[PDB]
């Protein structure tokens, strides 16, 4: 997160860290809790390490530096990426992940709910997006869980800053014009979450932008509302 | 971030053979096109080979298809350059590099190595002579030093006491196949009769140092 | 096949001063167009992709634009880590790197000191004849430097050698080196470097009889 601050505990208790285990063990993608055995994040965090043995998922955590061997982490039981999502591209990027245990809800760890079928064509104006990404460009994953206000924009808004690809009807960006706040490299699969009617609600998955935090170039987030029927189907 | 880093470069006779590796090290989310780029003593960067996937597409550049082949070992994250049938002119830095495949992820698009240099040359490998540059309010002199090879020679005056006002100049190779240069340093002309000054060249290459003490 | 011209070849400026380089290709590429800064033995740094995109990392005071044949790189306001040599290169079709454009260190004008330096006696034992003409810490880097033996100008035999800026100063020192066989040098007296530079208000030269 560029321009953000620090989260409190319960504050996004969706929020979860998915870490390779290879000879080093590091934070590389955010996720979200969906369910006591589901977690939504972006099929291009896969790209590179597609095996699930290697990959540790820690919920109920505000702080990186935390962890130790004995931290309790989930693991992976499935990983169900989108049938059409193409690595290194942009379309479809979602993933599924069934987590070996089911884990039992606290103040610190529940899930967010997704986008309800009333609201297809919903202006949401209160967007938040959260994780512990660089907070420049070629900069650092930070500690504490960072938090940050940013507006959607139009579609249509964010295909003229995107010139060489296609913003689709399944993808949702966010921005301001000056730029300044902005999800950054380690954010990617966590979050874009809005409140609506006093309710939190997942708009969005963090999945591609260019560079970080710049003027006229919003990141672009996976557009949860229209994969909730692929979501119901692949975990019911 | 994604590092590189290349070995394999050295001296080699024109005709011989050389592999260069790319090692790169840690995560990253994206798949890359990876090329070879080379640059030749005072000259312009002249991209060489390339290869789109694991098991896709190789190209070259003209100046070297036949001769060189690249391929890729993902068991070792390695990147080879087989360079055969060396000549003269493929003397250059060579570098490997890394482009990004698809939409921008809050990430890079090129990542490069360091560079590894690669020497193809006929010549024996020879220490310098070493010949003043004599004498006429400030003088000038210096130390000629000749006929060496390979890269590089370092040079000093007085032992480092000596370093305001120095200039080596860069090495020249000469039609001979082996370099010269000179170091020169500007020092006040009434310290001429008194100051004694030496220019100190060191040839790592053929475990030589040669000192000249510099004399009106 | 593709070929890429820059311009110019160099340029010179100050800190805070915006800066234009132009990259031509022999047939349209579209966008695929990157820019580099080189800086002398490290590897190349990407600027500028797709045209006109800053890659990861890189200020803002870089950018870029074209399409098709023609490209600028553009720095609005250069800094003391810009001065460098900068290289386009098409990506349409493999790639290809236009020959680079230098962007050095503006100062006023500043005169060579010239000297003089006739073969050691210690190098004519070994059957050739160096002979050094130095040019020391002149501005701007265009010098005429010419040879000549008994007034008869020379060709062929001799290198220039030249350094970077200073760091200092800013300027330029340069060496000339005539190289002769013994026999040669031996056969005449008057041994001349001839220096023509916009320091100075008329050609300098700089000579030698052999022997005295």
């Amino acid at each position: 997160i560029v321009g953000g601050t620090e989260s409190s505990w319960g504050e996004w208790p969706w929020q979860v860290s998915l870490q390779v285990k290879l000879t080093a063990q590091r934070h590389l993608c955010g996720g979200s809790l969906i369910g006591h055995q589901w977690v939504l994040t972006a099929a291009h965090c896969f790209d590179g390490l597609p095996l699930q043995d290697v990959w540790r998922i820690y919920s109920g955590i505000l702080e990186l530096s935390d962890i130790t061997k004995d931290t309790p982490f989930s693991q992976i039981k499935e990983i169900i990426i989108h049938q059409n999502y193409k690595v290194s591209e942009g379309n479809h990027d979602i993933a599924l992940i069934k987590l070996q245990a089911p884990l039992e809800y606290t103040e610190f760890q529940k899930p967010i709910s997704l986008p309800s079928k009333g609201d297809t064509s919903t202006i949401y104006t209160n967007c938040w997006v959260t994780g512990w990404g660089f907070s420049k460009e070629k900069g650092e994953i930070q500690n504490i869980l960072q938090k940050v206000n940013i507006p959607l924009v139009t579609n249509e808004e964010c295909q003229k800053r995107y010139q060489d690809y296609k913003i689709t009807q399944r993808m949702v960006c966010a921005g301001y014009k000056e730029g300044g706040k902005d999800a950054c490299k380690g954010d990617s699969g966590g979050p874009l979450v809005c409140k609506h009617n006093g309710m939190w609600r997942l708009v969005g998955i963090t999945s591609w932008g260019e560079g970080c935090a710049r003027r006229e170039q919003p990141g672009v987030y996976t557009k949860v509302a229209e994969y909730m029927d692929w979501i119901l189907e692949k975990t019911q | 971030e994604v590092q590189l880093l290349e070995s394999g470069g050295g001296l080699v006779q024109p005709g011989g053979s050389l592999r260069l590796s790319c090692a790169a090290s840690g995560f990253t989310f994206s798949h890359y096109i990876m090329m070879w780029v080379r640059q030749a003593p005072g000259k312009g960067l002249e991209w060489v080979s390339g290869i789109y996937s694991s098991g896709g597409i190789t190209v070259y550049a003209d100046s070297v298809k036949g001769r060189f082949t690249i391929s890729r070992d993902n068991s070792k994250n390695t990147l080879y350059l087989q360079m055969n049938s060396l000549r003269a002119e493929d003397t250059a830095v060579y570098y490997c590099a890394y482009r990004r495949i698809g939409v921008p992820r809050r990430d890079e698009f090129d990542i490069w190595g360091q560079g590894t240099m690669v020497t193809v040359s006929s010549a024996s490998t020879k220490g310098p002579s070493v010949f003043p540059l004599a004498p006429s309010g400030t003088a000038a002199l210096g130390c000629l030093v000749k006929d060496y090879f390979p890269e590089p020679v370092t040079v000093s005056w007085n032992s480092g006491a000596l370093t305001s006002g120095v200039h080596t100049f860069p090495a020249v190779l000469q039609s001979s196949g082996l370099y010269s240069l000179s170091s020169v340093v500007t020092v006040p002309s009434s310290s001429l009769g008194t100051q004694t000054y030496i220019c100190n060249v060191n040839h790592k290459p053929s475990n030589t140092k040669v000192d000249k003490r510099v004399e009106p | 096949d593709i070929q890429m011209t820059q311009s110019p070849s160099t340029l010179s400026a100050s800190v805070g001063d915006r800066v234009t380089i132009t990259c031509r290709a022999s047939q349209s590429i579209s966008s695929w167009l990157a820019w580099y800064q080189q800086k002398p033995g490290k590897a190349p740094k990407l600027l500028i992709y797709k045209a006109s995109t800053l890659e990861s990392g890189v200020p803002s005071r870089f950018s870029g634009s074209g399409s098709g044949t023609e490209f600028t790189l553009t720095i609005s306001s250069l800094q003391p880590d810009d001065f460098a040599t900068y290289y386009c290169q098409q990506y349409n079709t493999y790639w290809t790197f236009g020959q680079g454009t230098k962007v050095e260190i503006k100062r006023t004008v500043a005169a060579p000191s010239v000297f003089i330096f006739p073969p050691s006696d210690e190098q004519l034992k070994s059957g050739t004849a160096s002979v050094v003409c130095l040019l020391n810490n002149f501005y701007p880097r265009e010098a005429k430097v010419q040879w000549k033996v008994d007034n008869a100008l020379q060709s062929g035999n001799s290198q220039e050698s030249v350094t970077e800026q200073d760091s200092k100063d800013s300027t330029y020192s340069l060496s000339s080196t005539l190289t002769l066989s013994k026999a040669d040098y031996e056969k005449h007296k008057v041994y001349a470097c001839e220096v023509t530079h916009q320091g100075l208000s008329s050609p300098v030269t700089k000579s030698f009889n052999r022997g005295e």
